[PDB]
Formats: structure tokens, sequence, C-alpha cells
């Protein structure tokens, strides 16, 4: 493809990408370092503050998981050529792509020390999360450990919007009838995204390299997250999730 | 030129040459070759000894299913193992592990086949498996960091002079990791599953890793 | 069936 | 890992 093309490709999923999710991750981090006058995000770093605590913490993740794949499930109708998939195809790449892109966005609302919550008005510290009960205090560690590392890449959220879009393109899910398609896209989207982080990381190399890597990186987060979940249901049996989550999870990986 | 391909073919072609218990011996047995690989990969030698056993106990898993699934292209619907014994669907599907085989031959056998992925793609991949720095232990893992962009950089290298007419070979190669991943970590926990339970376990060796 | 919808 | 460490040197 011509460089206008990927250029214009580029821009296209930014838009969109603005379009359907409401925190950006150059508003986080304006947030996190305290360079925006509006308010500063409530600091929760034990039970008082916050005011079972596990519970709570549970079901603020489950809201607000559930509408990230709502956000998620718009910004891939946008993506050119995603629509035009059998529809099989379509509910598939979102069932396994949508945890993925959730970790990769959280890293944008994290830092060593903790991570925006709810709409970016409170801030968790990790500390705090890492001290919850039972099987819950290591559920967020996780993610910390992988956001540090994802946020040294220093991506903003131009090249993020291609990479999730990259993501969600992937022809190696299970189940998917037809392979081509969706790889003929991501091709598109991976030469789209080489020439993003080439212009707008000029002294950074294998930069490209560095970020699919990452892709590898979330398979396992992923994965890790499901046995949790098993745990939980397992040491609690009060379970219940919430329906979305369930049919996502149902027969994962 | 800090990481030569050349190395890494070599270390390729140096080591070449119940269905279940068939496919733990071989397991087994690709263990002691793996070490005599890794030793020929360039510079894995020259970290200290102690990252060397975190390296490999840490990708060993990986290291040897992206192993056997290339050497498996060569067949329609099985998989053919390092001691020469020829896996069929059917069996797998008999050992109650049918899915995870089919995702082996559709998400890694049956893509490395589509793009011909030769040797020397095959080894760059294993040596950046290979040198993660996320491996806990690791006494410098910045060091292992560049080790692995080393590899990185001499992959894109060849892939840009040896296939000029295919500007994302060298971003396909890298998403063969990603499956490479979910299913190793799989096979990690049918491995632990088939432990757990005995009835005649593994040889020594893979259960030493499996510890 | 919710992923289908949202669609 | 007296294998692998073994083996190794
Ligand atoms: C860390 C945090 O806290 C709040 C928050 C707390 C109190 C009130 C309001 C919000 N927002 C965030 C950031 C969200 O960051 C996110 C983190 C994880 C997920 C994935 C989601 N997990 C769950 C799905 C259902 C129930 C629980 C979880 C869990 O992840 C979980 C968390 C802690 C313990 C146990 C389980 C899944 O689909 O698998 C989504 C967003
Ligand atoms: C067939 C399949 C997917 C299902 C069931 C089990 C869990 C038994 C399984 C195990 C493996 C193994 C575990 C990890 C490294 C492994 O290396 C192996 C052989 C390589 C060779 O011959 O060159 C087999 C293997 C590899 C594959 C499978």
């Amino acid at each position: 493809a011509e460089s206008a093309d990927l250029r214009a490709l580029a821009k296209h999923l930014y838009d969109s990408y603005i379009k359907s999710f409401p925190l950006t991750k150059a508003k986080a981090r304006a947030i996190l370092t305290g360079k925006t006058t509006d308010k500063s995000p409530f600091v929760i770093y034990d039970m008082n503050s916050l005011m079972e605590v596990a519970i709570r913490i549970f079901q603020g993740c489950q809201f607000r998981s559930v509408e990230a794949v709502q956000e998620i499930t718009e910004y891939a109708k946008s993506i050119p050529g995603f629509v035009n998939l059998d529809l099989n195809d379509q509910v598939t790449l979102l069932k396994y792509g949508v945890h993925e892109i959730i970790y990769t966005m959280l890293a944008s609302l994290m830092n060593k020390d903790g991570v925006l919550i709810s709409e970016g008005q409170g801030f968790m510290t990790r500390e705090f999360l890492k001290s919850l009960r039972k099987p819950f205090g290591d559920f967020m560690e996780p993610k910390f450990e992988f956001a540090v590392k994802f946020n040294a890449l220093e991506l903003d959220d131009s090249d993020l919007a291609i990479f999730i879009a990259v993501i969600i393109l992937s022809g190696d899910r299970p189940g998917l009838l037809n392979v081509k398609p969706i790889e003929d896209i991501q091709d598109n989207l991976l030469q789209a995204l080489e020439l993003q982080l080439k212009l707008n990381h000029p002294e950074s190399s294998q930069l490209f390299a560095k970020l699919l890597q990452k892709m590898t990186d979330l398979r396992q987060i992923v994965t890790e997250h499901v046995q949790l979940l098993q745990v939980i249901k397992k040491t609690e049996t009060d379970m219940s999730l919430h329906p979305l989550l369930q049919e996502i999870y149902k027969d994962l990986y | 030129e800090d990481m030569p391909v050349e190395r890494i073919l070599e270390a390729e072609l140096a080591v070449e040459p119940d269905p279940v218990t068939n496919i733990c011996q071989a397991a087994d047995k690709q263990l002691f070759t793996l070490v005599e690989w890794a030793k020929r990969i360039p510079h894995f030698s020259e970290l200290p000894l102690d990252d060397q056993v975190i390296l490999l106990r840490a990708g060993w898993n990986e290291l040897l299913i992206a192993s056997f699934s290339h050497r498996s292209i060569a067949v329609k619907d099985g998989i053919l193992l390092a001691t020469g014994l020829h896996v069929h669907r059917n069996s797998a599907h008999s050992a109650g592990v049918g899915a995870i085989f089919d995702r082996v031959l559709t998400e890694l056998v049956s893509k490395m086949r589509d793009m011909q992925m030769d040797k020397t793609e095959l080894g760059c991949l294993r040596a950046i498996v290979l040198f993660n720095p996320d491996s806990k232990g690791l006494s410098n893992p910045a060091e292992v960091e560049a080790l692995r962009e080393k590899v990185y950089a001499s992959l894109e290298a060849y892939c840009k002079h040896k296939y000029p007419e295919q500007p994302g070979r060298f971003a396909k190669l890298l998403l063969r990791l990603p499956a490479l991943r979910s299913i190793g970590l799989k096979c990690l926990e049918h491995l632990f599953f088939f432990k757990l339970i005995g009835d005649t376990p593994i040889d020594t060796f893979l259960m030493e890793m499996l510890e | 069936k919710q992923l289908s919808e949202l669609l | 890992h007296k294998i692998l460490h073994r083996l190794l040197q």
C-alpha cells in the first residue's frame, strides 16, 4: 500500500478511537502527573479511604470491564473491512481480543504506584490492591508488572489506536472460518503501525518488534487471569459473574 | 555481527538430527538436545551459569513445541516427534487431548506451513523465546533484553534480504509467538494434570523441569 | 448473543 | 536442578 493510504488509515483509526474511548492515555497521564486543573483524583489507600472489600473491587472491575467490551466492540466496527467479515468471525475476533485490549488500555491508567479508576476520578494504590485477602490480592499485580514494561515504550493514543486494531484482526483465533481476509487486513494495519512508529518515534530502535512482542505477554496475562477466576469460582460459592463476561469466557483459552 | 543468523541456523541443523507416554518420552529426550542447542546460540553461553538455567527452565516448553511444530509441516494432520514417532489426530482424540492437538495443527503447524518459514527463521524465533528478560531471577534482565533485541535486528535484516518481495514477513514471524505462548501454557496445564495423577509418570529430566 | 447485539 | 545444571557446565 502507498504511504498515503497507510497514513489515512492511521488517522481514521485515531479518530474513531477518540470517539470510542472517553479517557485517552494523554488525559490519564496528564492526570497521573497533575498537569491539569479539574480535580486531583481521590486516593484510595485502604478500607477507610475506599468508603467485603474484595467484593466491591470485584464489582468495580466487573462494571468497568462490561463497559470496555461495548466500547471495544464499537471501535472494531470502525476498522475498515471488519463489518464485511463473516458475522461469526467478527464475534470470534471480539471474543478473544477484548481482554487483551482491556489490559493493553489498562496500562494507560497505571504507573508504578497505582491505577486511575472511575473515569479518572479515583486513584487506587498498588500497595492496597496487593493487600486484598485470599486470591483477590494477586489479580492486579500481574497487570502492574505488564503496565510498567508496556508503558516504557512510551506509546501515545495514535500509536495505540493502530496496535489495538492489530490485536483484533488476529487470524490465529480458534474457530475462525475465513482466515485470509482477516490476515490481509491485519497486514495493512501492521504496515500502518510500522510507518506510524517510524514517524512518531524516530529515535527508538526495534520499537515495532518490542511492541509486537507484547502481544504474547497479553496471551499469558489473559490465561493467568482466567485461572484466578477459576480459583474464586472454587473458593467463593457465590461466584456470580456478569452474563456478558460469562459469554466471552465460555470456552475461551 | 553480534548475533549472526548463520550460527543460529547451525544451532538448528546441529540437532535436527500410550500416546501421552510416547509424547512425554520424546519431550524428555529433546530436553537434552535443547541444552546443546542453547549453547550453540551466540552469547547464550557467555551469560552467568545461573541465568542459563533460568532461561531454559522458563522457555523449554515453548522451545520444544516450536521445534516439533515446524518439523510437523512435513505431515498432513499429525505430529512428527524427534524420536521418529508419528502421532495422528485420532490418537490425540483418544487420549482426551484432541482439542489442544488441533490448536497445535491450526495455530502453529499450518501457520508455519502457509508462510513457509525456513529453519533460520524458526531458529531466530526460538532464540527470541530463549532470551526472555521477564524470567524471574535473572542477574541482569536488561542484558538478556539486549540479546533478544539483537535477534530482532538480525532476523529483520535476514527477512529483508531473503524475502524482499514481502515487507510484512518479519511481523508475521513475530506474530507466531502469541499462539506458541497460549498453546505452551495449555500444554503446561495438561502436563501438570498428567503428573498430579501418576500411573507411570514421565522420565526424570522432564519431571525435574516440571517442578 | 450480547456480542451479536452490540454489533 | 542437578540435570539442567550438570549439562550446562
Ligand atoms: C483495579 C480497579 O478497581 C476498580 C474499582 C474499584 C472499586 C470501585 C470501582 C472501581 N477499578 C479498577 C480498574 C479496572 O481494571 C480492570 C481490571 C481487570 C479487568 C478484567 C475483568 N476482571 C474482573 C471481572 C469481574 C470481576 C472481577 C474482575 C477483576 O479484575 C478482579 C479485580 C480484583 C479482584 C478480583 C477480581 C474481566 O473481564 O476479566 C477489567 C478492568
Ligand atoms: C499433543 C499435545 C498437544 C497434547 C497432550 C500433551 C500435553 C501430552 C502434549 C505434550 C507435548 C510436550 C510438552 C512440552 C514440550 C514437548 O516437546 C515434545 C516433543 C518434541 C520432539 O519430539 O521434538 C513434546 C512436548 C506436546 C504436545 C502435546
